[PDB]
């Protein structure tokens, strides 16, 4: 009734109005034991923006390689044992010096995947209506992406072809 | 025989697993 | 080697010993019990337990030769067991 | 410092009151028995622990209780 | 002075030294902290849980990394029954050179491993120094896990509240289905995946494990429904462990009885066990009601099991709110459940060995046997006590009680004298008789007329033996007859592995017995029915007495009750788990001694020695103490020292706090106070030492702390110097 | 609620609100039936054919799953019946 | 599950609205400091005495790496192992097949002057009232301002250009590390390859 991609079940209380992208998907109802949504919605757009990434890169190793010879490899899943470890630990490093700030940011504030990360100001001067379509587009855009990298992965482990 | 690299890298991931445990143990409280 | 499953093939190792022993032990309790109870029923109970009546005590005494007889005629009487003047702790 | 409680049992027979070494209890009036008089608990904070006052209790279980709770330098009979 | 003990203000006003002792025993009761609601507890409880699971898989993956490191795991996978595993190597400055080239293995000293983690990581499919580094990698990233989770889940927005605590059968689907069926499953997947190929000569790894097909055909019986194909082709008997001489292609079997050259369970038949473990929880998981309206409520569940006629009383009506709202009442099911859990994995993992070579380790049998024997009594202690704690201060007689009758659990109290004298029937009862048999086995056999001994064949034991298949002892009863239906049914399954395994003299599997087995067997009677006897009666008495009808108003544990009425020393609950260790050392030690001479009797071949000289005290006194501590005494001696030098130190060691725990228990306090007030006396009234002074005013221990600190001593000693005399006998006998 | 009892039997609702609507006409012949049908199939894969690993026969043992079953439906059975249904 | 709430609502995160702005840095240190005081008090963590202390010691440590290239290059540095004879089995290494391998004297010879600096420093350190710079923080002293991004450019013998110097040492011994580590060489080799050759010549 009230779920728009069930439309035969009623949503959880929870899944309601605001947070763009409620389509009052909640069947097995897990929003019911988190406080909030705040949290589930933190981890959902971090997944929806490195299943993005992932999905790009995926497609760009597949066609696009840098001038060096170790990062000929083709296959993505080989490549992450034909590259060397030192490339592997820097975007680790990288990637949990991102972390640690977000860390301390996302368990207490009221929007923990609002990172502040806009240089390019795409979102100033947008409408309340506006920015949430931007949102709204971004959470879709996101679920495409990490069901399609995880189909990718999938096929690569199955069949060992990494595209198509 | 394991390696310089091997042992390094696991006493490297035991002290972040002391952080977390003393992070743990100060969110216990005093 | 006592084979003391119960069979009576081997049963002067521990069967007749048992019912030895059970009717000795039995009228030692009988006996003691009988005591306790007919010197309960006097003025000074315990000075009769320190200081034994000794023409009681074999009155009573040769008369346990009876104990499993006595013992079923005293249970059928309800003389044999207590049933809620006996002290309960506090829970 | 111990806690000491007093309960109506009590028959006012002053023999916790003359055993404390401490001087926590007293007797004083009271209207529940033939005596006219209940042990009181008024200086706790002397309290020893050392439960002489329900070693001479007579009533049948106790009429005054000692619960051992907070140590201090005067509880713990601690000359220094 | 102040600030320690956070969590308690009227021990932070201590001017004391008790003070601090107290701050350190009363850190782990959170129900007595100020300030203190059943949310935080939950919550500190759950944090603990979680700092817990990490400490328990730090512990693992630094054994796995000291195997991996400075052990010899390698080499003793070509040659497991001459190599000894090393567990870790040793650096100590106090080495003399004698020392260091006793204890010398390889490159550098180290202790043989007596923990069996060399077998075990073996038979799941270990050969590579360099598989434990990984185990130990991937452990310390599970122990950042869980810390991780434990900080969490103290967080604000992420503290579950008491309805998710106390949400019984969400827990209870989840546990039982999740955790054990599908632990049990994965199990079985890495059992077969990698374990079965590894025990055949095929390396299965984290690289060729999405192309290596466990079984030829590969998921195809499986939803085809041909499951006998997976039992097709199991190995043969001439299978080497570990290389594909011999081997098969079955993945799930019934074979029963032991592998010919391990001397151990078939991991075909180690699969197949956890796989029907795996679906039978998985299906029990299901049982109680959750959020799609069917399942069980377990308060209907316990309130409709009343007997019509009525001799439970009202039942279990009261039960669900009495478990749901003590954590005393959880702890202790759970401590009986784990003792017992843990006693199995003493009784079986010796009888019916699980890993490869771990039979002929003599050593880690003993070791192991041992161990977990002392912990099944730790655990069984410490049910009955969180019992006793439960009746203190989580028992609620209203709640038990529906007008004027009472429950299950509420009328355990109304017959506790009965209970507790029929206890006290059968202690007396056993020991009476065990000794009397014992000492007239002595006095005869000391009067050269040892055919005068009273030997009980155990013909109940020996009967449940020839039940299960063993022809010794002419009964042809159910499975040591052809013809009887138990035969006829298995004879095609599993009865040709099990007889082969039961009727064979070098196993374990069904030991053979005799009268000293009879005897032994009685005296462990005796010590569980005392054991029992102490501790129900501390639990039942917990809540008051004759001696003291308010004993519910002092708590679990206090020092007592005053010289009055009598004198009540060691009347609290506490002083009856505090009586009841020594009860469960002492038939620890008579179940171990039981144990340890049997095999060694069994393992040096003379079984002769065992069955006469077990009838009667000086023959255990002779035969296994002074004829054992041999090889153990002579470690070091004022000619030299060996490998064994180590033990003989803690034999003594153990000694020595057994009788620290003496000084603790025999001498009371106020023979310390006064003492000690000496002592402040010389140490105010000299010069030099003045200017140093006490900030804490040093008092002796409190009557429950010496009563603990003499426990803990004897414990202590107790185990180290069984462990010292256990390992080196068995070490110095048989090689 | 309240499957707390004291009388003869207890009331209906512990049978679940499935087993509770059954009349004890029904329960007792199905009880006999899935009871003498357990007993058989558990006979006929043991006993009086030993087993083997080529014949299990999943009705046999899904019919021997009945003989436990059996048990709960005839005491739900007795439970109807003194309910006067 | 469903008829209940798993996380109470008075158990609720609140949003720290004090640590608005305030770069990461600034958060880090206020989350330190709140976290965990007397530790903090005292100077210890990321804290600006630290920072100080933890330079002046890998600038003097550059100088040491410098000064032990040049005693291995030249001669120096003594040759062999330690006497385990003299100096008892905890010198001893390995023992390979009937020979003892133990600790090299050079090794001994360099933690011997290592243990002169520390008991310097632990003199300095149980010295507080007769040093010019103490190690911790005394009760009521605050830590210095942090320098920021980029201290001041003030030359000389200025707090900034000792502040410069020392995280410029550090970030120094940092990144030589992970060469040795990421390439593989010895340290005192990264740093011959990183003067050319002058030091191990
Ligand atoms: C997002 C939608 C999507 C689309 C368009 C495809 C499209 C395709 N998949 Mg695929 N897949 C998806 C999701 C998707 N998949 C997901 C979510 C999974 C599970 C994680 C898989 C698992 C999967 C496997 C295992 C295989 C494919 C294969 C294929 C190809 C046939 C085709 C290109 C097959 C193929 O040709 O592989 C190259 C194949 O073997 N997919
Ligand atoms: C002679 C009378 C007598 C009788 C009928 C009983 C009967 C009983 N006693 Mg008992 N008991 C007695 C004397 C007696 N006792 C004495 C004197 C003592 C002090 C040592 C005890 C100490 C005792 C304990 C500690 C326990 C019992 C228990 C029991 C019960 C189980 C049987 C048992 O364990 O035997 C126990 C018997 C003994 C331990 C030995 C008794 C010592 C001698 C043989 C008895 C005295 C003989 C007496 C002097 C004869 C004088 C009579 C003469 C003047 C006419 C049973 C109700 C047990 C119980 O409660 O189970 C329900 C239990 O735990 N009794
Ligand atoms: C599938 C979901 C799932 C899983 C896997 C777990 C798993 C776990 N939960 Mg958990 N939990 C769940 C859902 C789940 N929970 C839900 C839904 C709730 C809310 C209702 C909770 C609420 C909850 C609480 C409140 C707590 C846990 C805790 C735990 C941990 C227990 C300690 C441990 O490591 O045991 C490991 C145990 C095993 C691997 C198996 C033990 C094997 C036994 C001993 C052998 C028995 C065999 C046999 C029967 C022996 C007898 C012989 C036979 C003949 C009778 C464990 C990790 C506790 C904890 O430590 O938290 C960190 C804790 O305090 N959970
Ligand atoms: C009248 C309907 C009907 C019937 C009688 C069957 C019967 C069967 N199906 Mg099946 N199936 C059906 C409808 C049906 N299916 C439908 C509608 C679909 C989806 C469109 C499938 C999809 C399906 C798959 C994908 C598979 C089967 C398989 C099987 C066989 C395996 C049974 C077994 O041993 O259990 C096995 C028991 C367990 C797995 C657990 C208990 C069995 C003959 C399996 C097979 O290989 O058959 C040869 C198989 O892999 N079925
Ligand atoms: C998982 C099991 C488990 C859990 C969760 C608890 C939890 C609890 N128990 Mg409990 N207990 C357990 C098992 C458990 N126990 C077992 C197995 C026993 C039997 C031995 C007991 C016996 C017991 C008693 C008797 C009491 C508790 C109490 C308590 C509560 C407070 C604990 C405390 O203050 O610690 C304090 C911790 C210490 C004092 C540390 C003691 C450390 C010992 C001495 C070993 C350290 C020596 C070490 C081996 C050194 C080696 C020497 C070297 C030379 C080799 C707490 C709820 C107390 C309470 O008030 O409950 C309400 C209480 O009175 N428990
Ligand atoms: C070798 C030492 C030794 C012996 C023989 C006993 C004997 C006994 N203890 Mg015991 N105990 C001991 C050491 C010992 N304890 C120690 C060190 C502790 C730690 C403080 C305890 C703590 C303890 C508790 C807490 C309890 C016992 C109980 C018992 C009795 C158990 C019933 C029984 O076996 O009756 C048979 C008796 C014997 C075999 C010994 C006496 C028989 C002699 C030889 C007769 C000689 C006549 C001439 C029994 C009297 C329990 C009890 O009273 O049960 C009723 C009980 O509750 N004991
Ligand atoms: C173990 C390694 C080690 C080494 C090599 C050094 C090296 C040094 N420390 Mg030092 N220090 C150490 C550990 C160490 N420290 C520790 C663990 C502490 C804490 C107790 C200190 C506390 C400390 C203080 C407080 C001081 C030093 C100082 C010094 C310098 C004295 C050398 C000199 O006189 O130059 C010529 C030198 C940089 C002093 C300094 O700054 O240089 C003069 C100084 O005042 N250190
Ligand atoms: C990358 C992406 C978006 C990237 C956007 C970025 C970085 C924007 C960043 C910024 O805006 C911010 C944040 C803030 C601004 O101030 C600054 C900038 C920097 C401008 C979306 C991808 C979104 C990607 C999507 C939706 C992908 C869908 C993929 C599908 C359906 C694939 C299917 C298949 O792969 C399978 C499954 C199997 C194959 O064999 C067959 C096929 C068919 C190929
Ligand atoms: C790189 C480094 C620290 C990097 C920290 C980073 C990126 C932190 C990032 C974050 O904080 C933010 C930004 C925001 C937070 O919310 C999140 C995180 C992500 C946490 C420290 C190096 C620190 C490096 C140090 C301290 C080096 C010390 C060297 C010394 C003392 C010298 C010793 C010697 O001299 C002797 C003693 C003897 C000689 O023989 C030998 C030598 C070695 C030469
Ligand atoms: C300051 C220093 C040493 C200072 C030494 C001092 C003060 C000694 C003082 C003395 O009193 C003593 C103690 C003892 C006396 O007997 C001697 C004297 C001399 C009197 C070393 C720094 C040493 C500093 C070093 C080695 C720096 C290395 C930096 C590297 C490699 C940078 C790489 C990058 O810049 C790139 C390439 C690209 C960027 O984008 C990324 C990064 C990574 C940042
Ligand atoms: C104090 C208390 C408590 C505790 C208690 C305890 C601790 C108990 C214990 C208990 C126990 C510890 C019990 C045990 C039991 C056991 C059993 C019950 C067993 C059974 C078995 C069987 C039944 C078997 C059978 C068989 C046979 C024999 C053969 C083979 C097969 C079969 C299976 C058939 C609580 C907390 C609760 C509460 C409060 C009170
Ligand atoms: S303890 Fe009993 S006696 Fe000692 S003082 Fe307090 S009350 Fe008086």
């Amino acid at each position: 009734a009230q779920s728009k991609a069930l439309p035969f079940l009623k949503a959880p209380a929870k899944l309601d109005g605001s947070l763009a992208g409620d389509f009052g998907f909640d069947p097995m109802g897990i929003s019911d034991q988190v406080a909030n949504l705040k949290y589930v919605r933190a981890a959902e757009l971090k997944h929806c923006r490195v299943a993005m990434l992932g999905f790009l890169g995926w497609v760009v190793q597949q066609y696009v390689h840098l001038p060096g010879e170790i990062y000929a490899e083709s296959n993505p899943l080989k490549a992450l044992t034909s590259v060397p470890l030192l490339s592997q630990i820097q975007i680790f490093l990288f990637i949990g010096a991102i972390e640690l700030a977000t860390l301390d940011q996302t368990y207490t504030a009221d929007k923990p995947w609002d990172l502040g990360f806009d240089p390019l100001n795409f979102s100033k001067g947008k409408s309340e209506q506006q920015m949430k379509d931007l949102e709204v587009k971004e959470l879709k855009n996101g679920r495409v992406a990490m069901i399609a990298i995880m189909g990718l992965i999938a096929q690569t482990l199955y069949t060992g072809v990494p595209l198509f | 025989m394991i390696y310089d690299s091997q042992v390094y890298i696991a006493l490297v991931i035991a002290v972040v697993a002391s952080v977390l445990a003393i992070r743990l143990g100060a969110t216990l409280y005093n | 080697h006592l084979i003391t499953d119960g069979r009576w093939s081997h049963g002067s190792e521990f069967l007749l010993p048992s019912i030895l022993f059970l009717y000795i032990s039995g009228w030692i309790g009988w006996v003691g019990r009988k005591y306790i109870r007919t010197v309960g029923q006097t003025s000074n109970p315990t000075e009769k337990e320190i200081i034994i009546d000794v023409p009681l005590a074999i009155s009573i005494m040769t008369s346990g030769f009876l104990w499993p007889f006595a013992a079923w005629q005293e249970f059928l009487s309800g003389d044999l067991i207590a049933s809620d003047e006996t002290i309960t702790t506090s829970p | 410092s111990h806690t000491v409680k007093i309960y109506d049992t009590c028959i006012g027979c002053t023999q916790c009151v003359r055993a404390c070494p401490t001087d926590v209890l007293e007797m004083v009036p009271w209207d529940g028995c033939k005596a006219g008089q209940i042990a009181s608990a008024p200086r706790t904070e002397d309290c020893v622990g050392c439960k002489r006052c329900e070693t001479a209790c007579p009533t049948d279980f106790l009429s005054v209780r000692v619960y051992l709770g907070g140590e201090t330098t005067r509880s713990l009979g601690l000359a220094y | 002075v102040y600030k320690f003990p956070k969590f308690s203000k009227a021990l932070a006003e201590d001017p004391s030294t008790r003070r601090i002792w107290y701050g350190i025993a009363t850190a782990h009761d959170f129900e007595s902290h100020d300030a203190m609601t059943e949310s935080k507890l939950y919550q500190k409880i759950f944090a603990s849980h979680f700092g817990h699971i990490a400490i328990i898989f730090l512990w693992t993956a630094g054994n796995l990394f000291h195997v991996a490191w400075q052990g010899n795991f390698e080499a003793w996978i070509l040659n497991p029954l001459k190599v000894r595993p090393i567990a870790h190597a040793i650096w100590d400055p106090h080495f003399g050179q004698a020392a260091y080239k006793a204890f010398l293995k390889t490159s550098s000293p180290a202790n043989l491993a007596l923990s069996g983690v060399y077998e075990w990581w073996y038979t799941i499919g270990m050969r590579t120094n360099n598989d434990l580094y990984q185990g130990s990698f991937f452990l310390i990233l599970l122990s950042s896990l869980l810390l991780f989770a434990g900080w969490l889940h103290l967080q604000p927005s992420f503290r579950p509240s008491l309805d998710w605590f106390k949400a019984n059968e969400y827990r209870l689907n989840h546990h039982l289905s999740g955790l054990f069926g599908v632990s049990s499953l994965a199990w079985t997947g890495h059992l077969v995946h990698v374990a079965i190929p590894e025990s055949r000569g095929i390396h299965v790894g984290w690289d060729n494990f999405l192309t290596v097909l466990p079984h030829p055909e590969g998921l195809t019986p499986f939803f085809s429904g041909n499951w006998k194909a997976y039992a097709q082709n199991p190995d043969t008997a001439s299978h080497i462990f570990g290389s594909g001489e011999g081997s098969g292609t079955a993945i799930l079997t019934f074979l029963g009885g032991f592998h010919p050259q391990t001397k151990s369970l078939w991991l075909t038949d180690m699969a197949h066990h956890h796989l029907a473990i795996a679906v039978l929880f998985i299906v029990a998981g299901h049982m109680y009601r959750t959020n799609w309206l069917i399942g069980h409520q377990m308060k209907l569940i316990l309130e409709a099991h009343r007997p019509p006629g009525g001799r439970l009383g009202i039942g279990h009506i009261g039960l669900y709110e009495t478990i749901t709202n003590s954590l005393h009442f959880q702890l202790g099911l759970a401590l009986a459940a784990l003792g017992v859990a843990t006693s199995l994995t003493a009784q079986h993992m010796y009888a019916l060995p699980p890993y490869a070579f771990l039979a002929s380790n003599f050593p880690t049998q003993a070791a192991l046997y041992t161990h977990h024997q002392y912990i099944a009594g730790f655990l069984m202690v410490g049910a009955f006590a969180h019992g006793a704690i439960f009746f203190v201060r989580d028992y609620d007689p209203a709640v038990n009680t529906r007008n004027g009758e009472k429950n299950v659990l509420a009328r355990m109290l109304e017959h506790k004298e009965a209970i507790i004298s029929h206890l006290s029937w059968v202690s007396l009862f056993l020991g009476f008789h065990t000794l009397g048999i014992y000492v007239h086995n002595d006095v005869v056999v000391a009067f050269g007329q040892p055919e005068k001994q009273i030997l009980v064949e155990p013909l109940f034991a020996e009967w449940i033996q020839a039940a299960s298949g063993k022809t010794l002892y002419n009964f042809d009863l159910l499975l040591a007859s052809s013809n009887s239906p138990a035969s006829v049914a298995s004879s095609q399954l599993w009865l040709p592995g099990w007889l082969s395994a039961i009727n064979d003299g070098k196993n374990s599997l069904f030991l053979p017995i005799g009268p000293g087995d009879f005897l032994v067997h009685h005296a462990i009677a005796l010590g569980l029915h005392t054991t029992t006897l102490i501790l129900v009666k501390g639990a039942l008495d917990a809540r008051g007495s004759k001696l003291m009808p308010d004993k519910k108003d002092f708590g679990y544990s206090f020092p007592c009750d005053g010289p009055g009425r009598g004198g009540t020393c060691d009347i609290s609950a506490w002083d009856a788990f505090y009586l009841a260790m020594f009860w469960m050392l002492n038939t620890i030690g008579w179940v171990t001694f039981y144990w340890h001479w049997k095999h060694l009797t069994l393992w040096q071949g003379n079984q002769v020695q065992f069955n006469e000289s077990s009838n009667y005290i000086m023959g255990w006194l002779r035969d296994y103490l002074w004829l054992n501590s041999s090889p153990l005494i002579n470690g070091y001696n004022p000619f030299g020292m060996n490998s064994l030098s180590v033990w003989a130190w803690m034999f003594l060691f153990g000694h020595l706090v057994w009788a620290t725990g003496f000084m603790f228990l025999i001498s009371w306090r106020g023979y310390w106070q006064e003492l000690i007030e000496t002592i402040v006396w010389a140490h105010e009234r000299t010069p030099l030492a003045n200017l140093v002074r006490w900030k804490d005013k040093p008092v002796a221990l409190s009557i429950v702390q010496a009563r603990l600190v003499g426990l803990a001593h004897f414990t202590i000693g107790y185990v180290l110097t069984y462990a010292a005399f256990v390992i080196a006998s068995t070490i110095g006998k048989l090689g | 609620e309240s499957t707390y009892w004291e009388g003869k039997a207890p009331p209906s609702v512990v049978l679940g609100p499935f087993l509770s609507k059954i009349p004890s006409g029904v329960l007792g012949p199905a009880s006999l039936v899935a009871l003498i049908v357990g007993s058989y199939c558990t006979h006929e894969s043991n006993i009086f054919n030993t087993l083997t690993v080529d014949t299990i026969y999943p009705a046999y043992v899904l019919g021997s799953f009945l003989t436990p079953i059996s048990w709960g439906l005839h005491v739900a059975a007795w439970i109807q019946k003194m309910n006067k249904a | 599950g469903t008829p209940f709430d798993t996380v109470s609502k008075d158990e609720l995160a609140v949003e720290n609205k004090a640590m608005a702005g305030k770069s990461v840095f600034e958060r880090a240190m206020a989350d330190f400091n709140g976290r965990y005081p007397a530790v903090a008090a005292l100077g210890l963590g990321p804290s600006a005495k630290a920072e100080r202390w933890n330079g002046r010691h890998a600038m003097f440590g550059w100088i040491v790496l410098l000064a032990t290239g040049y005693a291995q290059a030249h001669g120096l540095l003594p040759e062999g192992g330690m006497d385990a004879k003299e100096w008892g089995t905890w010198v001893i290494v390995s023992t390979t097949n009937g020979e003892q391998v133990t600790i090299p004297a050079a090794r001994a010879a360099i933690a011997i002057g290592h243990l002169h600096f520390g008991a310097v420093g632990v003199f300095a350190a149980y010295s507080k009232n007769s040093v010019k710079d103490r190690l911790l923080l005394e009760p009521g002293e605050k830590d210095e301002a942090p320098a920021g991004l980029f201290p001041a450019l003030r030359p000389g013998l200025t707090k900034e250009a000792e502040m410069l110097n020392g995280r410029v040492a550090m970030l120094g011994l940092v990144a030589l590390v992970a060469v040795s580590a990421a390439t593989g060489q010895d340290i005192l080799s990264v740093i011959d390859q990183g003067l050319g050759g002058l030091l191990l010549k």
